[PDB]
């Protein structure tokens, strides 16, 4: 599918970038 | 003669009665005859005039609004063919808003060729009901008799015409008070019969002077020719009207005499494959001196200049007007209001047009199933639009399901804008793959074509269901199919599950019905599996039903539940419909178990067959046995008082539906906002078996005794022996004979006490059990005094005595009474004392 | 902002990589 | 102290745990505070640190995603108040997809200000149901506690706090295992109380350390100043995010340290009406040196430069952006998904707009029911456009109802083209009224605005109907209304007639509701009246109800039907509800006549009121009477065998009213097709009435016999007497006393042949019946040896004998045996007969 | 209201010209 | 052609007198 919605993008974002963690301004 | 009268045109009749002079000597009406509004009219003088000669009538016959006549055998009595080459609104025959109307009196109508018949607002007519329409016409579907004065049982109808049976009753058929209805026997229907039977030549219709003759009948089938009707015409002569040949000397002078543009009624008629025709078709273009019409040099179609650019096709007579044309110079809009069908005439009638120059318009249409009709559409122009700047226009089609075969079709269209709305039956696929034929792509107006309501109350998808476990219980059944999402997984309310008996595999497509009652499917609803975020999944989903009867046939199948939105996704998908059944059981216990005594030895046994089977049921289970008969009267005095004789629902509930729906979505919404701001991107007894039957019989047994007799019904045996359970019948024999007395030695001791001591022999083998000696002695001059002795009294005593005794001479009798009844006498004995 | 472009159609690994710095 | 740690700005917490740190010295947190996605989390290390000392959230506490918490007692334990100035999409405290949370444990939450809660997709939690939310917060009805681990009973649920009964039950309400939530008495609410109970200053909330005292509790509830709070703060200070005051020496060097544009984050604060505001509104402008703003010259409006053309509001959250704007310089979109209500907060946030630039766009709303937050529209400019050319666009509005009130309002529309699509609570009327305040008028599409659909489930009608007669009985009822047509007769369906019952006149507007069982109104439909083309008519329709209770209230009217058609006229009509009620009748039967027997002339009796009253009911009708006590047992010798003793549907058939409107719209083109070719234009027993009681008691009357007592209940009496049918019971005193006994001379009389005749007296008023003298004579060493007379033979003898006696003296006795039961014995007397 | 449609004008229609009767070509 | 002209909008008696010669 990758139609990474819902639940998968809270999964999905982690399991590529688990340890630099998310950006904020 | 076969039409001894005069050829005679068609005519009106309106505001006098003086008008109808002119029939004087006519009997075929080429066109249609219309009577119509008088009103200053008595009913006195319909009684003196006639037209008894009128026998064809071509295209229709219309009665509307006159005041003053009550039948019309009094006028036309010997008409019997309506030949329906033009109708009347899909009709050939109406009779509307009559006054004066009492009965109809129409006792010859034998064969209504094309169209139908339809009589409304008429409250004076009777004996409807006694017409059989169905054995004149050739169809009975868009007849219409509603709202008359047989819509109440209140005038009379009692009337002497075989009584047929068409409908579920055995109604007896006539026109009048004095006529009843002739019916050919049926072993040649359009042929016409005599009195007698004997039914005519094959080319004559409806009455006969003589059978078998092809010249003395009243009306044939094909032609007309001099006396005579054949088949096909002889070139002598050429066809003319569909019900007559006749020379070329005859047809030539009507294209002479009104070749001056003087009417326009006539058209000029040229000879084409032996026809008189008005117009020969595409293709061909006519020559001068041979007055035929030649093949034509390159294309060149018969164009129709239709007038004032738009022509409505409301019914047949409407789309009569565009036959054989092929080049349409305006626009066309079709409109069937109600009805039955007419797909069945629209390709005789305009099947042969191939170019439009304006718009088609589908509108108001109720009872269309396709478009098929059309059947050599490829071009639209489009000179001219219709307001909005439209081409194909269709709006409010209660039942229209296919537009075209796009396998074996064409359409192009030049320029435009479709459009699409109230088309509950009719797929968003085929419109999509209308635009994929069409010539545009992408012309559209925003607002477009709808997306919602075309074809809500029809389903359509494109992705499949196969189920994957199936479990059988003779009560329950489990059922497990695949799992799936759409694309995004949210946007999933569950699964519709759909079910309900059938007693064989002609199951229908499911269209879509519901009620309140019971008369279809019924519905459970399942919530939807849960998410595992894993492509090995739990998720298989499942659903158990409960109440179901064993060994019946069933189907199933499941549907998907997406929210509607803007995006053209997401569609979800339709299982298979599969055939599962209900595994087999103990039976139920049999019904009405029956004996009758009537011999010893024949003690007869009925029952019933039970009423759930639960399969075939293989035999019966009988058991019978004996009994010592209640031992507690054995010890009864049988001489005092007492001795004994043996012998409401929630189909849907749309808004908490349209709440379930809003409070997910609402779900849906929310986790939306809340990602859009956390994340920025970076800059043992007797018996037997007994089958295939209903009543046993059983001999060898004892008499007088009860049989408690319990009988089940039972499934296949060998494993598993499974029956129902029984229930219990006593049973007896025929009353017993003789050996109830007995007979013995009367023999006696007389003691010097004057105490006689009387010896004999009991009853052995008795009426089940004896109960009372009824003992009785007997003096000269005395009656019979009677003595009692019990069953115990004489256990104890063998034999019986009688104190204080007169000296003299007795006579002592006995009699065995038993408890079925009493027995005979014994010998009255001579016993004497003295003094 | 990732909704729109990582739901409604369709995503790829080099753009979801900068939302993770 | 009140407030004696530091005040902190607000804060995020992501990917570490490192960041909590600098939360080490701090009360109040101004903003919001996030703590979000640590996945690589041990639950151990939560169980050493801890904020003790933070109190005042401002706006809103975001916990979402946190792998390894299983509470927040160890966290968060005095926190109390959350201000909610700003919220998250109208809430406060969100806990979203919580992986370890075990128990809330937030046992300090004393006032909810601003917003709700919602906790949603935490299959850990427990004790929600313990909360009582009500207590706190101060709506109860935007709050979201849905699939959690308490969606199954299953978490235990033992728990030590005053056990309210705010719900139907008693529950018990508690934080978590070892603390009760604390609740205040009730007689000062929000103003914070002490463990005994005595409630604390006015301007305090929550805990406090000693009451009465505005300067020792911990939070207040206005404004705070330097350990005290006041409602309103002295001006040596002007207020601050309205929960503090301070000096015009603190504000000053904000609007000083970045007046740098180096950060957005600021607003340039000013002074106005001692208040610390980002910017004022409307009608001011700044001054550079004195920090306030003076009213402007002129008008100058305080204008909103849209970022991106358009901005959709979600909620309260997306709306507060546009707070004291007045110029919408871009385009506008209201898009409330689902929920209750949002209109209670629209109005005091974009209340005050005035001019918008762009279009106004309303889709997908469900809880909205007027437009009446928008205050103060007058100018709708329309630069740019929505696609299709639009400027106001609703669709799929379920309970939009009223646009606006025209009587106090003004709309202006300078260009553009309105659209109305699924609107099924908004009239046809509201749509055409919009139009003639509008700019526009005929302004059109083809398509434009919807004509079906649009409040196809809302009625309307601008006509009325007045009943004319009314007819009154106890279970009939007769209606008749006035004769109406519409402007093209043939067009009329019948009428529809709603009915129901109510206790009370406070009936509700039929806003249109049905259900396929009972719970709503039931309707009758009804055949149009026949034509009769003459305004002095017959044609006043009528109806009879057949099943109706008597003495009920009832409510009906009437509506009327036509076909839906192109044209915007015949919209049918309403008459108006109306009360009628159905006559009294007889009453029912009373029920459970229960009499005991306890004394001789005390015989009560009771009973129950009726099933049915049938209104009021007034008085009871009793009867009772003696009886002589069946004499046929007078001839019975009471010495043999036997002595007695005495003491599913149809709601809507959708596609056959779709038949119906076929096939008469179908009668309705026939005939338009056939004018338009044959019209051518030229070129007594004892009782008593007892009133207000249940029970009964008769007194005066014969001690053991039996009274048939019937009971009626009854209406009003004095014109026609009108009762129901009665129920008899029998009724009997007290078992009888001596007198059934006889006390007399026992006189015999010696004969020669041993026969000794006894003389006696009976007894006078016996119990009911005497039936044996029990008489037993005894001699010297021998038994008692009893004899048996009967009452015919004492009657025929008066007396009685006894025979064959041996000389000797004996001992004679009497025992008087009657039908209930034996009485005493006589005096046993001495007689002596000799040899 | 002199909406003379439906089986008004049927009527409605004899009642003004009983006397010279309707035209037809 | 009298429906349209009669049903539709009002109708005079000018009109309809037309119709009977």
């Amino acid at each position: 599918n990758q139609h990474l919605c819902g639940s998968h993008l809270v999964e999905a974002l982690y399991l590529v970038c688990g340890e630099r963690g998310f950006f904020y301004t | 003669h076969l039409y001894p009268g005069e050829v005679c045109p068609g005519m009106d009749i309106r505001n006098n009665l003086t008008r109808l002079h002119e029939l004087e000597n006519c009997s075929v009406i080429e066109g249609h005859l219309q009577i119509l509004l008088m009103f200053k009219t008595r009913p006195e003088d319909f009684r003196d005039l006639s037209f008894p000669k009128l026998i064809m009538i071509t295209d229709y016959l219309l009665l509307f609004r006159v005041y003053g006549l009550e039948s019309l055998k009094d006028l036309f009595p010997n008409l019997t063919v309506i030949r329906g080459s033009r109708l009347f609104f899909n009709y050939a025959l109406v009779i509307f808003e009559m006054v004066h109307l009492k009965e109809l009196g129409l006792y010859n109508l034998m064969n209504i060729t094309r169209g139908s018949v339809r009589i409304e607002k008429n409250n004076e007519l009777c004996y409807l009901a006694t017409i059989d329409w169905s054995r004149i016409l050739d169809s009975v579907e868009d007849n219409h008799i509603v709202l008359n004065k047989d819509d109440n049982e209140e005038c009379g109808d009692i009337c002497p015409c075989p009584a047929t049976v068409i409908n579920g009753q055995f109604v007896e058929r006539c026109w009048t008070h004095s006529h009843c209805q002739k019916v050919c026997p049926t072993i040649c229907k359009s042929h016409g019969c005599t009195a007698e039977g004997l039914c005519c030549h094959s080319e004559c219709l409806g009455n006969c002077s003589q059978p078998d003759d092809p010249t003395k009948c009243v009306a044939c089938r094909n032609f007309y020719l001099d006396g005579r009707c054949v088949e096909t015409c002889p070139p002598p002569y050429y066809h003319f009207q569909d019900w007559r040949c006749v020379n070329f000397s005859f047809c030539q002078d009507l294209h002479h005499k009104c070749k001056n543009s003087r009417r326009q009624g006539c058209h000029q008629y040229v000879i084409h494959n032996n026809k008189c025709i008005p117009e020969c078709p595409s293709g061909y273009t006519m020559n001068s001196s041979n007055l035929l019409c030649t093949p034509c040099l390159g294309p060149c179609p018969k164009v129709c200049h239709l007038l004032e650019g738009e022509k409505t096709i409301d019914s047949v007579t409407s789309a009569q007007e565009l036959r054989g044309c092929t080049v349409i110079n305006g626009s066309l809009i079709i409109n069937i209001r109600g009805g039955n069908n007419l797909a069945a005439e629209l390709e005789a009638n305009l099947g042969l047009i191939e170019e439009i120059s304006g718009y088609l318009k589908i509108r108001r249409s109720y009872a269309l199933v396709s478009l098929s009709f059309f059947r050599k559409l490829r071009l639209i122009r489009g000179e001219t639009l219709e307001i909005g700047n439209y081409s194909f226009y269709a709006l409010d089609n209660q039942n229209l399901r296919q537009l075209w075969d796009w396998s074996k079709h064409n359409l192009t269209t030049t320029q435009g804008k479709l459009f699409f709305h109230y088309n509950p039956k009719l797929c968003l696929s085929e419109i999509h793959k209308m635009e994929e034929v069409s010539g545009t792509k992408g012309r559209q107006e925003r607002n477009d074509i709808a997306l919602k309501t075309n074809g809500d109350k029809a389903s359509c998808e494109n992705e499949l269901l196969k189920f994957s476990y199936i479990r059988t219980s003779f009560d329950k059944i489990l059922l497990r199919w695949e799992p799936y999402w759409p694309p995004d997984f949210r946007d999933l309310l569950g699964f519709m599950l759909f079910y309900k008996e059938a007693p064989y595999q002609n199951v229908t497509e499911f269209d879509g019905q519901d009620a309140c009652g019971s008369n279809s499917w019924t519905v459970v609803d399942i919530d939807p599996p849960l998410r595992s975020n894993d492509p090995k999944s739990q998720n298989h989903p499942g659903w158990l039903m409960r109440g179901l009867k064993p060994w019946t046939q069933y189907a199933i199948f499941v549907k998907t539940l997406v929210t509607f939105s803007d995006e053209r996704r997401t569609y979800g998908a339709k299982s298979d419909i599969i055939y599962v059944q209900t595994d087999a059981t103990n039976p139920s216990v049999p019904l009405d178990p029956i004996s009758v005594s009537n011999s010893s030895s024949q003690i007869i046994l009925k029952w019933k067959p039970p009423s759930d089977p639960n399969g075939n049921i293989t035999h019966y289970l009988v058991f019978w046995e004996r009994q010592a008969e209640d031992s507690e009267l054995f010890e009864l005095d049988y001489c005092l008082k007492g001795l004994k004789l043996p012998s409401c629902s929630c189909p849907k509930t749309d808004s908490q539906i349209l709440k379930e729906l809003e409070e997910s979505s609402f779900r849906k919404t929310f986790e939306d906002y809340l990602h859009n701001v956390v994340f920025v991107p970076r800059p043992h007894r007797p018996f037997e078996k007994v089958v295939n039957k209903e009543s046993l019989v059983i001999s060898g047994l004892r008499h007088f005794t009860g049989y408690r007799i319990e009988l089940q019904a039972c499934n296949q045996d060998t494993p598993e022996e499974r029956c129902s359970v029984a229930a219990y019948v006593s049973a007896r024999t025929m009353p017993e004979a003789k050996a109830d007395d007995i007979v013995g030695p009367v023999t006696h001791e007389i003691f010097e006490n004057n105490v006689v001591h009387l010896m004999w022999q009991e009853p052995k083998e008795p009426n089940g059990l004896i109960v009372l000696y009824e003992v009785s002695y007997r003096r000269y001059g005395d009656e019979e005094l009677h003595l009692c002795v019990s069953r115990k009294h004489f256990a104890l005593e063998r034999g019986c005595r009688l104190r204080g005794l007169s000296p003299g001479n007795y006579s002592v009798r006995i009699r065995a009474t038993s408890l079925a009844g009493n027995g005979s006498w014994t010998e009255p004995t001579y016993f004497y004392v003295t003094d | 902002g990732i909704v729109e472009q990582c739901c409604t159609s369709i995503c790829s690994l080099y753009q979801l990589e900068n939302y993770c710095n």
